[PDB]
């Protein structure tokens, strides 16, 4: 029936077999693992079949989105109007804590390119636009020698795997901006213009890069696709829970003994995750003061909720936060949470593309007022003003960077108002 | 139903002599009605939703003292509002001023779509946002 | 040329990111003359190059 507990994912069941670079990341090791198996049959089975199994597996957005891959990829099943349908894969990973895409792409790029081939066959896409964050130079260099090897083997290109589907991959650099992780900002960046997100509609589905029908995806999202297609949706549906199913490549960092990134089955309580893999938070479980879940965009969670809540989108929503990209960052007692959120929102201010008014102005306003808070120069009233400003930012931005910068402030206020109050009281007392 | 000894009076009102306007101000002056075009410096619209009447501008000389803007015609800074142009023209004729008519220019509704900012082949694709 | 052929024709200014980065790869710091040269190479207005040069990270203008 229902799996009573989740955790200790089977080693052979881990999708990223070379996550730690223990295997040949080129074609030979990839085929030894099982990459590029039964591709011919996968393309022959058809986009309808691939879309059926992607629904059966039931992948919520692995790139911190949450939207099911089923309907998102079904948006590219309408007959072609003549414009060249494309597939796009996002690999920005500028999010504080995001390290899984870089690791997989420098260790298992062949699985990624096989996800692009199979996915694009499902998508009706002419080729893939695999966009790599410009800081990851050697990672892109590795993925593209892998791509060249695949082209030599004939797996990707004209008549891919002897199927007639003329899919291709284009390796795209990016001159560096976290806003480029946003799907429409990604469209704009790869279009040679600024990395400013566009307003939807027109959705990325009908109108994408160069106006052609496209669809974005995360590196992990498409990378897990070929393995689950070969195995079937049952493998992914078995692990994890309902809705939030399968596996997610968790990243662990912060004040832990072993700040590692590991693959583990889905919907696992944090209590096991930090202790068994990361060697526990430095100073024991008692020393743990707070934990931010996947992505700094998701509000931080006090230790009173992390030990019980599982790592699944719905449960983190119940935990007044989000699952994000499984970038669990832990802060111990010695950490100054106020200054940590200070540096975090300073990063957000540095990353704002400035298009829409709410982000461009409110994030800077938050930076200044909250730095004053960190120092302690404030009256107890300004906490409510900061909360209201966080509400103002939310929902009025073209892209979700505004929401992702407003949420940490909301979490900080809600979970540590008295710490702020005592900080500012000490500031009032020290000066006379 | 409203018996007050009613009488058919076909010719239009001649309240001119009643208004007390001097002869040359009622004869020489020419008044035009129009919808005032919005200030292009502004995007606000609710100033071109009425029919205003104004009179021909007259001599504006500078007084010897400070070079002020002394004038002679009293009906210079006089503008009258009206809901519809029919009321304005009726007022103009019944008062007796020679009137000029300009039709209410309104913006043509143009098809606008954000999807035009991007294209696959159309020239309308933008180059910056 | 390799960067240009990667992208569909008609929309060629989209390649303005690597080529200008390529300029870095041969010069590091990018003079205004480098931006103008990239603009004339890609047949794109010069300020459309200036915008992407001044909006993204790296791309050291000094
Ligand atoms: C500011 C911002 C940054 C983002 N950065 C990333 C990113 O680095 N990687 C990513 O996969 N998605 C990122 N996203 C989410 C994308 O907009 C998009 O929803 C996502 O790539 C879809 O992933 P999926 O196909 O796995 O559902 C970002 C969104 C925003 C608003
Ligand atoms: S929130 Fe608005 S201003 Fe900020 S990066 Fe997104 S689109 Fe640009």
């Amino acid at each position: 029936p229902k799996k009573t507990s989740f955790g200790s994912l089977k080693d052979e069941d881990r999708i990223f077999t070379n996550l730690y670079g223990r295997h040949d990341w080129r074609l030979k090791g990839a085929q030894s693992r099982g990459d590029w198996y039964k591709t011919k049959e996968i393309l022959l089975k058809g986009p309808d079949w691939i879309l059926g199994e992607v629904k059966t597996s039931g992948l919520r957005g692995r790139g911190g989105a949450g939207f099911p891959t089923g309907l998102k990829w079904s948006f590219m099943n309408k007959p072609s109007d003549g414009r060249p349908k494309y597939l796009v894969v996002n690999a920005d990973e500028g999010e504080p804590g995001t390290c899984k895409d870089r690791e997989i792409i420098r260790h298992d790029p062949h699985k990624l390119v096989e996800g692009c081939l199979v996915g694009g066959r499902a998508m009706g896409a002419r080729a893939a636009y695999i966009y790599i964050r410009g800081e990851f130079y050697n990672e892109a260099s590795n993925l593209q020698v892998a791509i060249r090897e695949a082209y030599e083997a004939g797996l990707i290109g004209k008549n891919a795997c002897g199927s007639g589907y003329d899919f291709d991959v284009f390796v795209v650099r990016g001159a560096g901006a976290y806003i480029c992780g946003e799907e429409t900002a990604l469209i704009e960046s790869i279009e040679g213009k600024q990395g400013k997100p566009r307003l939807k509609p027109p959705f990325p589905a009908d109108v994408g890069v160069f106006g052609c029908p496209t669809t974005v995806a995360n590196v992990e999202t498409v990378a897990v696709s070929p393995t689950i297609c070969r195995r079937g949706g049952a493998w992914f549906a078995s692990f994890g829970r309902e809705r939030n199913s399968g596996t997610k490549l968790f990243n662990i960092s912060g004040h832990v003994n072993h700040p590692c990134t590991v693959e583990e089955e889905m919907s696992v309580p944090l209590k096991e995750l930090i202790e068994k893999h990361a060697g526990g938070v430095i100073g024991g479980w008692d020393n743990l003061l707070a934990v931010i879940p996947g992505g700094s965009s998701t509000p931080l969670i006090p230790k009173s909720v992390c030990e019980t809540v599982l790592m699944d989108f719905d449960a983190l929503v119940q935990a007044q936060t989000g699952l994000g990209t499984a970038a669990v960052i832990v802060m111990d007692r010695s950490t100054d949470i106020v200054k940590a959120i200070a540096r975090l929102i300073e990063f957000y201010k540095h990353e704002s593309c400035g298009q829409c008014t709410p982000c461009r102005e409110g994030v800077d306003w938050m930076n200044k007022v909250m730095a004053r808070f960190v120092k302690g120069d404030a009256r107890p009233a300004e906490i409510d003003s900061l909360w209201e400003i966080s509400k103002q930012i939310e929902g009025h931005t073209i892209c979700a960077l505004g929401d992702g910068a407003a949420w940490p402030v909301q979490g900080l206020i809600r979970h540590f108002r008295p710490e702020l109050e005592e900080r500012m009281q000490q500031f009032a007392l020290q000066h006379q | 139903t409203q018996d007050t000894q009613l009488i058919a009076v076909d010719e239009k009102l001649d309240i001119t002599t009643l208004t007390g306007v001097p002869e040359e101000h009622i004869k020489t002056r020419k008044v035009r009605i129009f919808v005032p075009a919005r200030n292009n410096m502004q995007s606000g619209v609710n100033n071109t939703k009425k029919w205003k009447m104004e009179f021909d501008t007259r001599e504006r000389w500078e007084n010897p003292l400070m070079g002020w803007s002394s004038t002679a015609d009293p009906l210079s800074n006089l503008v009258l509002t009206f809901s519809t142009k029919e009321d304005a023209v009726a007022f103009a004729e019944k008062n007796g001023w020679s009137f000029d008519v300009e039709e209410r220019k309104v913006p043509k509704p143009k098809s606008k779509s954000y999807g035009a900012n991007f294209s696959w082949n159309k020239r309308t694709r933008v180059s910056t946002k | 040329e390799a960067i240009v052929k990667n992208y569909p024709e008609g929309h060629k200014a989209a390649a303005v990111l690597p080529v200008l980065d390529l300029a870095q790869r041969q010069n590091g710091w990018l003079p205004i003359s480098a931006m103008n040269k990239v603009a004339e190479i890609l047949q794109v207005p010069p300020m459309r190059v200036y915008e992407v040069a001044t909006f993204y990270t790296m791309y050291n203008r000094k």
